[PDB]
């Protein structure tokens, strides 16, 4: 599943039990849908810098 | 980065820039944390002692944003070797935090299965630096970057004069003009993902810069994921 789209996760996805399961970096949380990434912080890793 | 483009305010926050006592820039690294720089082994003999610079775009305007910090430890890879360049790669931690702000943030670091799988498999990769605009030209006072794409190993191997570990990689073009050049060494080579960008090499070498039948060789960050964060303490 992972190898789709994939998995529909929105960063690290990982077969697990033949399923999907998502899981973000440092400083972004699994969002309640276990597919987004939601950031934490203002200045998230990965993600340039606006004013 | 001989080719591309200069990076739009922002766009390469991750950026840092090693300097000597002449006060010049060297080498580049990637920001990992407010503790952290990932740069290229090589490179730290390269000046005896010197200093990282983080949210630098222009080292001819003092612009008003830029910032200093010292290395409080050089963690060199014990396997790393000048001959072949092989482990080239090692972290630095600062001395002081690096607080994070506009043109100043850390690049994402993936994980070892799925970066393998889905970041190496991207078509390109985004490599930025002040180095050399040209082969035996001068470095750029303007922070630049350039779209690179992918080279499978074999192609690279084979284009290359000297050996390719599975610790590096090729990225770039064969005959069309673009590439990292000296100066951008250490320096970070990112791969976008659904909008994150995530460490994906260090600038290693590469025979000149962007010539015929030859490609820019990287340290494949992939290869020490685990490495990278037993430096950083777990
Ligand atoms: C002699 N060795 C011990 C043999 C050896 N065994 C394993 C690896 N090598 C090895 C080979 C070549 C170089 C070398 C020499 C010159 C340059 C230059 C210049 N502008 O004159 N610019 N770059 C340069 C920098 C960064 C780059 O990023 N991408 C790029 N194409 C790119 C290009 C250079 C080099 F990389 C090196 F440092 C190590």
């Amino acid at each position: 599943v992972c190898s789709l789209d994939n998995g529909d996760c929105d960063q690290f996805c990982h077969e697990e039990q033949n399923s999907v399961v998502c899981s973000c970096a440092r400083g972004y949380t699994l969002a309640d849908n276990g597919k987004a990434c939601i950031p934490t912080g203002p200045y998230p890793c990965g993600k340039q810098t606006l004013e | 980065i001989v080719g591309g483009q200069e990076c739009k305010d922002g766009e390469c926050p991750w950026q840092a820039l090693l300097i000597n006592e002449e006060n010049e820039g060297f080498c580049g690294g990637t920001i990992l944390s407010e503790f952290y720089i990932l740069t290229a082994a090589h490179c730290l003999y390269q000046a005896k002692r010197f200093k990282v610079r983080v949210g630098d775009r222009n080292t001819e305007q003092e612009e008003g944003g830029e910032a200093v910090h010292e290395v409080e430890v050089v963690i060199k890879h014990n396997r790393f070797t000048k001959e072949t360049y092989d482990f080239d790669i090692a972290v630095l931690r600062l001395k002081t935090p690096i607080t994070f702000r506009m043109n100043v943030a850390p690049a994402c670091l993936p994980e070892r299965d799925w970066a393998e799988s889905t970041l190496m498999t991207q078509k390109t990769g985004i490599v930025s630096g002040f180095g050399r605009t040209h082969e035996k030209g001068r470095q750029s006072t303007r922070l630049k970057m350039l779209e690179v794409p992918y080279v499978d190993r074999n192609s690279c191997k084979l284009s290359s004069s000297f050996i390719i570990t599975q610790n590096m990689f090729c990225a770039g073009y064969d005959t069309k003009q673009e590439d990292a050049c000296q100066g951008d060494s250490g320096g970070p080579h990112v791969t976008r993902f659904k909008d994150t960008y995530f460490v994906t090499g260090i600038v290693s070498w590469g025979e000149g810069c962007a010539r015929k039948g030859k490609y820019g060789i990287y340290t494949k960050v992939t290869a020490f994921l685990k490495w990278i964060d037993r430096s950083m303490k777990t």
